[PDB]
């Protein structure tokens, strides 16, 4: 249905599910010859490489969360509190 | 609310459903002989007013059939006359949190 | 080697969401096929080289969709409308909710 | 598990003759003790499934919204060009 | 009778062209796989419009490959003439059978039996013609048509017209 | 909820906590004599035998007396009982241990030699530093958000159980005697109890239904058959073990017990 | 999955929208004419009839042809014939309800039993759930036996009102055998409901009347429940084997098709002949039998309908039937690729997290891996090492889409790689895996491990992962289950990891 | 394909695809209401030549200028000026748009999107429905009846006298060569 930035109610945490997903779809498209927004200090896993995109904070993604009744809410990466 | 003794006539029983909006439940005696809701099981029900419920919906993006629901005839149902529709705020006691709502609607 | 409802239930239970779909599809059945838009079934004529489609009786040839379903699937729905049951397969949800 | 039983009503069993009886759409009930039998009286009505329960998925080898699956992720072209130095 | 509808459409996109000037490429893929289609649902799309504000919104990752996927909404001007509708254009072919008269990007052919009678057909005749006691239709002159029938086809959509009616033939 | 969108749990749990961070920690609130209790909690700052000897906190002496933090020190007492009442209202049994998220024992045992505190020399915490953070303490550990009444209240509610072992534990007469922390270690101990805490809440994902059901069977497998310990004084016989887990589930009339 | 590209769009199925076949659609679907009973031998010419399994639908000897539409036997779902029954029949498992819903109308004018009128009704008419609206409106009509014609308003009870007429008396029914029998009475009168007459009733029950029993005025109205036009399952679903040539051994389902191909003419050309009035009911039982024992064949009227060799048979039905079968034996657990298995035994020199696996193994499971700048060098490596040696490769695979057999291929060691081509390689140390010991009942029963290639064939791990799977090194085998995206391996590293796994919920 | 604003619950019988003709009666895809893409409704667009020409030219021309702000880092007469607008900003085997320009620029009646602006503001006080509108503004006509007839759809919708008016100003805007 669509949730305004504002109105937000979601954890502001990153559902392990959530990272991994990330994580794995990241790696899965790094190791699809995607570009890369981070310094390879010379990491040559997709992984390794997303894990570090992922430190850094510099990965292009929205998780849309989606509530039981339809509506959704719109996380990004950058935002998301990564603690675990 | 009447409140018969050893029983009523088929007969007459069927003339409550025949004047609205007026509203009318029936006891038995030996039911009312002990208070049920007093049971150390039974924790408090509550009645909800139609907006303290287009409430509960809206904060949970609840649609009316997702609440768990009660019995038209549950005990305490009746201790409270429901009616199809109203619903309830059971707050028990919690080993997990001291405290825990739960609602149920009334089918 | 069998991966069954218990090693099922297991990943779940886990929450690993595609190392299943995987175990079950891209690593068993998987295969492709082409549904109607309109009779939702595994009717449409694939001529995957003209590109022509066509499901006549729903007569289409227009909206045709591919999707991605294990073997036993195809088969399970075509055994059912074996048994005069029709399993229609949309894409697009219309009851919301 | 006490809870899934209550709710409903009264008291739903944990079988064949209750909980696989509910709301719950075909196939996931399908995967269960009655099979053959339920998908009949499913397309005798007219059932329509929400393909919203694992088993409904994975009978349709589609990934489930389960943890991992419990969310769509995106590409914010937007975030995507800040991105570069 | 050309038009300007909304429309949008899918676009899967691979993790490669995921860069910085991504929205780029999808405009661009856009109008490879768009400009000069044809559907009998919506005629033939001829050109896309404010291609500064075509929406992309988000796109969503797929879920076993990277690749993306965005509904790109826009809008073109399109074409798909009617049975009823009376357009006039440039002759181009044309035969022992009837003439094909030019209208915008379609093609709308004449049977030599869907025109007058007075209208007989000249071959011994370069380039080949149609002569009346005062008219004369050869490959560049320009009619007018009714559309009497139109057939979709693959990336196409032909139609036969006719001049026979009152008001209708040759400019 | 389930596959339709109807909810079995308003909290997983009632609680919102995930299994994984949970242990047995007691709740010293309930058990021990109302003579006790006081000898523990109570922290009377007018009057000689129940001040806070100012050998324990720095600002000891210049508070013995003060009557705007009598008002403090009170509020804090009125709740730790408040607390002592609902517990027994819930425990009847009088059972104080629980499984609670936060293991708050250890959370302490490494503030204290985390940071070298001795207990010769008092503390430094201003009396006002304790009970007004523990008050915001709290009012961290969210477990639920929503920016209106109706869940902001049921948040009060899935955190209660809860607190009360926090007040139980940070307690202002307790903080100082019993273990000598610092306006530091203090300070830290907050810090991580709303993280171990916030950590400790669940991951919207997590299949519970399986899980909850995996772990029922698990057990269910390994319990014995047809036993009965009580055969050999027939009459004082009762349906117990698998046969009788099977008569639930079933949701069966004719019991044989 | 299934090769070659279409323009098709790809999309995921949403919705399952369960319906019942009309025999127009049937009809319509089919590419069949589906006449003859046998299967092939064009007088002995090895082939197949323009009669059963191929008057144009899928194939065998592959052979593309499959109405032009070739990519024969593996990417070409059968498409379904059809087969015009002489005179309608039963639906095995409808019968149940078939029967009911008579119960629930009249024949005749066929009509409901208890309009808005009867109050006791109404209160059933409301409740929404198709699938008790139903059983309490047949609890309400099972009763009634006589097609009211009038009855007292909402008014005086001495006035009537009329509604639709014919009070025709309704009868009582029992179900024997297959067929429909009812009783009229003053000493019954007992007659057979012929189908035929069924299916008409059901024909003329109203719109609104449908819908009110639990039914769908689009995909499934009773009258389909009635047979009249059979959807024959193309080849795929009763699939031959054959034992090179001039040797055919074809399935059950084809038989009874057969069966009831043959039982169908032997009926038709009786009504077209010597027509012996009541001797052709004789063999319409016949019809009915098969074309019900063939979707099902575990019924209470006893006769199994062996196959000759006292085989059972195989119903439709009985294949999909829980555990060994279609839905819990093919779909909720299938067997797998890239999955291994032996005995296991303990090392105190390996980490928790880590799963010893023997060579052997590491040798014969692949990963594929994609051609990438950050790996050519090393991969490449691989693939030059071939598929014996350890760090190897054994298949590298172009974006053309098509293998390449290391183990063989003149140009095994030519190749040079490419930017997006892959190279199913040998596992290797630390590649993340899925380890496991049945029965799996706990989270615990399946954790992901660091691969760690050594020596000997017996699967390693460390003793203090002992009882999360409960195992004991006395010959227990246990399984494994190689990642294969990178998604994938990335959901078994941080989620299903014997570490993450420490604490129990 | 490329779906349009508007999804119709197709329920399995799909069957009643009416006719088309000049009973104003033209596709669903093509209703005087239809959906635009904020999600509000609005009138068909329908577009007479030239008045099409115009609205192609203006999209392709600024689609040139976009085309390299990211780079830095008479009759006869128009039919060449635009040759060159589409082998700069079109895709090339695009025959379709080419062969529209030429006929969209050969048989046009207006140059200026001034005079193509009154024509507008012109038979936009008909209320005639868009492919009226459309038709009445890119055919010729003298007569009514020459009107009325190749626009059926008209016959009763404007008095004769009227729709002469309206032909009468038409030619006088019909811009020159
Ligand atoms: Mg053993
Ligand atoms: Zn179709
Ligand atoms: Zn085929
Ligand atoms: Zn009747």
């Amino acid at each position: 249905k669509a949730i305004p930035k504002d109105q937000r109610a979601t954890t502001p945490y990153m559902t392990k599910y959530e990272r991994a997903r990330i994580l794995g779809t990241r790696a899965l498209q790094i190791s699809m010859n995607a570009p890369v927004f981070v310094d390879l200090e010379g990491e040559t896993d997709p992984l390794r490489i997303a894990m570090k995109e992922l430190a850094e904070k510099k990965i292009p993604l929205v998780i849309r969360r989606y509530l039981p009744d339809g509506s959704f809410e719109d996380w990004s990466v950058e935002e998301l509190i990564v603690d675990l | 609310i009447f409140v018969y003794q050893n029983n009523i006539t088929p007969s007459a029983m069927k003339l409550v459903p025949s004047i609205p909006p007026a509203t009318i439940e029936t006891f038995n005696e030996a039911a009312l002989v002990v208070n049920i809701t007093h049971h150390e099981l039974v924790p408090k029900h509550i009645r909800l007013s139609s907006d303290e419920k287009r409430e509960l919906l809206k904060r949970y993006r609840l649609k009316e059939s997702q609440l768990p629901r009660i019995q038209r005839a549950d005990p305490v149902a009746l201790y409270l006359g429901l009616k199809r529709g109203e619903v309830v705020k059971i707050i028990r006691k919690s080993e997990t949190s001291g405290r825990y709502a739960s609602y149920r609607i009334c089918m | 080697l069998r991966f069954g409802e218990m090693e099922r239930d297991c990943m779940i239970a886990h929450g690993a969401a595609s190392f299943l779909k995987e175990r079950l599809m891209e690593a068993s059945d998987a295969f492709r096929v082409h549904i109607c838009g309109i009779c939702g079934l595994m009717t449409v004529i694939a001529k995957l080289n003209h590109n022509q489609f066509e499901c006549k009786g729903c007569d289409n040839k227009i909206d045709i969709y591919q999707i991605h379903i294990p073997y036993a699937a195809k088969l399970l729905f075509q055994e059912l409308m074996a048994m005069n049951i029709t399993p229609r397969l949309y894409t697009d949800r219309s009851r919301d909710f | 598990l006490v809870d899934v039983m209550t709710t409903q009503g009264g008291l739903t069993s944990v079988t064949r003759h209750g909980f696989n009886r509910s709301n719950t759409g075909a196939l996931m009930r399908c995967s269960f003790e009655e099979t053959v039998e339920i998908l009949f009286e499913a397309g005798a009505s007219a059932e329509l499934d929400d393909c919203r329960g694992v088993s409904e998925n994975v009978i349709l080898g589609q990934m489930a919204p389960i943890g991992t699956g419990a969310f769509d992720v995106m590409i914010d072209e937007e975030s995507l060009v800040k991105y570069m130095p | 009778m050309f038009f300007i509808k909304d429309l949008s459409l899918n676009i899967t996109l691979h993790p490669s062209f995921f860069g910085p000037r991504m929205k780029q490429y999808l405009k661009t893929k856009l109008l490879e796989e768009v400009e000069g289609s044809c559907t009998g649902k919506f005629g033939y799309i001829l050109c896309v419009l404010d291609y500064d504000n075509i929406d992309i919104q988000r796109g969503r990752i797929l879920p076993t490959d990277g690749s993306a996927e965005f509904n790109v909404k826009y809008r073109a001007v399109v074409f798909k003439p009617f049975k009823g509708e009376v357009v006039d254009g440039t002759v181009v072919s044309c035969s022992q059978h009837g003439f094909e008269v030019q209208v915008g990007p379609m093609k709308v052919f004449v049977t030599k039996h869907l025109m007058p009678q007075d209208l007989t057909f000249n071959a011994g005749s370069n380039p080949p013609s149609y002569q009346s006691s005062e008219d004369v239709i050869t490959i560049k002159s320009r009619i007018r048509v009714k559309i009497e029938g139109c057939i979709s086809q693959v990336s196409s959509i032909h139609a036969i017209g006719s001049i026979k009616e009152d008001y209708l033939g040759a400019i | 909820r389930n596959s339709l969108g109807n909810v079995i749990q308003f909290i997983y749990g009632e609680d919102g906590m995930d299994a994984a961070h949970i242990e047995k920690q007691s709740l010293d609130t309930i058990g021990g004599s109302d003579a006790a209790f006081e000898k523990r909690y109570r922290v009377d700052l007018l009057n000689t035998d129940h001040t806070l000897d100012p050998s324990l906190l720095e600002s000891g002496s210049e508070i013995l007396g003060d009557l705007k933090l009598q008002v403090l020190l009170d509020e804090e007492y009125k709740q730790l009982v408040k607390d002592r009442k609902f517990l027994r209202e819930v425990f009847v049994d009088g059972e104080a241990n629980w499984p609670l998220p936060v293991n708050i024992r250890r959370i302490i045992q490494n503030a204290q030699q985390t940071f070298h505190i001795d207990h010769t020399k008092p503390s430094d915490l201003t009396i006002k530093d304790i009970v007004l953070g523990v008050k915001d303490l709290q009012e961290n550990l969210l477990v639920l958000r929503g920016k209106n009444e109706i869940i902001q209240n049921a948040q009060r509610d899935a955190v209660t159980l809860f607190c009360c072992l926090l007040r139980s534990r940070l307690a202002t007469r307790r903080v100082l005697q019993e273990y000598r922390l610092t306006k530091q270690a203090f300070d830290w101990v907050l810090s991580n109890i709303e993280a171990q805490f916030l950590r400790s809440v669940v991951h919207p994902g997590e299949m519970v239904g399986v899980l909850a059901a995996q772990s029922i069977g698990e057990p269910a497998t390994q319990m014995t058959l047809n036993t009965f310990h009580f055969a050999g004084v027939a009459s004082k016989k009762v349906t117990s073990g698998v046969p009788r887990l099977k008569e639930i589930l079933n949701v069966a009339k004719n019991m044989k017990t | 999955v299934g090769q070659q590209y279409s323009s098709a769009p790809l999309r995921t199925v949403k919705e399952v929208q369960f319906g019942l076949f009309s025999p127009e659609e049937v009809r319509a679907i089919s590419v069949a004419k589906i006449r003859f009973p046998e299967t092939m031998d064009e007088t002995q010419t090895r082939a197949k009839i323009g009669g059963l399994n191929d008057p144009r639908l899928g194939s065998i000897d592959r052979n593309l042809k499959c109405q032009t539409c070739q990519e024969g036997m593996n990417e070409c779902p059968g498409h379904f014939g059809h087969i015009d029954l002489a005179k309608p029949v039963f639906h095995v498992g409808f019968i149940a309800k078939i029967k009911k819903v008579c119960e629930c109308v009249c024949m005749h004018c066929g009509k409901l039993l208890l309009d808005e009128h009867n109050e006791l009704m109404r209160q059933a008419l409301a409740i929404k759930d198709s699938k008790k609206r139903f059983a309490a409106i047949w609890t309400l009509c099972k009763t009634k036996m006589v097609c009211e014609t009038d009855v007292p308003s909402e008014d005086d009870p001495t006035q009537l009102v009329s509604r639709g007429g014919c009070g025709n008396t309704q009868p009582t029914i029992r179900k024997d055998g297959l067929k429909l029998v009812g009783s009229w009475k003053d000493e019954p009168e007992l007659r057979v409901l012929s189908t035929e007459e069924i299916l008409n009733i059901f024909k003329h029950i109203s719109v609104k009347d449908f819908t009110s029993l639990g039914f769908n005025e689009v995909f499934s109205r009773p009258e389909w429940m009635i047979l009249t036009c059979l959807p024959v399952p193309p080849p795929p679903v009763r699939p031959s084997i054959s034992f090179n040539e001039s040797q055919r051994g074809e399935d059950d389902l084809t038989f009874k098709l057969a069966d009831i191909l043959k039982a169908n003419i032997s009926l038709e050309t009786l009504e077209h002949n010597g027509a012996p009035h009541h001797a052709i009911e004789e063999a319409e039982s016949l019809l009915q039998f098969h074309v019900a024992t063939y979707m099902d064949n575990d019924i209470a009227g006893q006769p199994q309908a062996l196959q000759k060799s006292g085989r059972p048979v195989k119903s439709i039905r009985a294949r999909l039937k829980g555990k060994e079968g279609r839905i819990r034996g093919n779909l909720m657990g299938k067997r797998v690729d890239f999955s291994a298995r032996t005995v296991i035994s303990g090392d105190p020199n390996l980490e928790l997290d880590q799963v010893g696996v023997p060579k052997s193994i590491a040798k014969t499971l692949t990963y594929p891996e994609v051609v990438t700048p950050y790996n050519i060098d090393r991969l490449t490596q691989l693939v030059r090492n071939g598929p014996n040696e350890h760090p190897g490769a054994k298949y590298v695979i172009r974006d053309s889409g098509d293998r390449i057999d290391l183990r063989y291929s003149k140009r095994a060691g030519d190749i040079q790689l490419q930017y997006g081509w892959k190279v199913e390689r040998h596992i290797m140390d630390n590649d993340p895996v899925l380890f496991n010991r049945q029965p799996s009942l706990h989270k615990m029963s399946m954790m992901a491990h660091r691969v760690k290639v050594i020596p000997y064939s017996t699967f390693r791990l460390n003793l203090s992962v002992t009882s999360p799977y409960n195992a004991d090194f006395d010959g227990d085998e246990m399984n494994l289950h190689v990642p294969q995206s990178e998604e994938t391996r990335a959901e078994l590293s941080q989620l299903c990891a014997v570490p993450l796994q420490i604490v129990s919920p | 394909s490329t779906s349009t604003f508007q999804t119709r619950r197709r329920r399995l019988k799909k069957v009643e695809e009416e006719e088309n003709a000049a009973t104003l009666q033209l596709g669903q895809e093509f209703q005087l209401k239809q959906i635009n893409h904020q999600g509000e409704e609005e009138e068909l667009i329908a577009l007479n030549l030239s008045e099409a020409r115009l609205v192609i030219k203006e999209a392709l021309v600024e689609r040139r200028r976009a085309f390299k702000r990211s780079q830095k880092k008479t009759r006869e007469k128009e039919l060449e000026s635009i040759d060159v607008l589409l082998e700069q900003t079109t895709g090339g085997n695009n025959k379709d748009l080419k062969n529209t320009m030429q006929y969209l620029t050969n048989f046009s009646r207006f140059r200026d999107q001034e005079t193509v602006g009154a024509v507008i503001q012109l038979l936009k006080s008909t209320g005639l429905h868009p492919f009226e509108v459309a038709q009445l503004g890119s055919l010729a006509c003298d007569t009514a009846d020459e009107a009325k007839t190749l626009i059926p759809s008209l016959n009763n919708k404007i008095s004769d006298d009227e729709l002469e008016r309206i032909l009468k100003e038409l030619s006088n805007l019909e811009t020159l060569y």
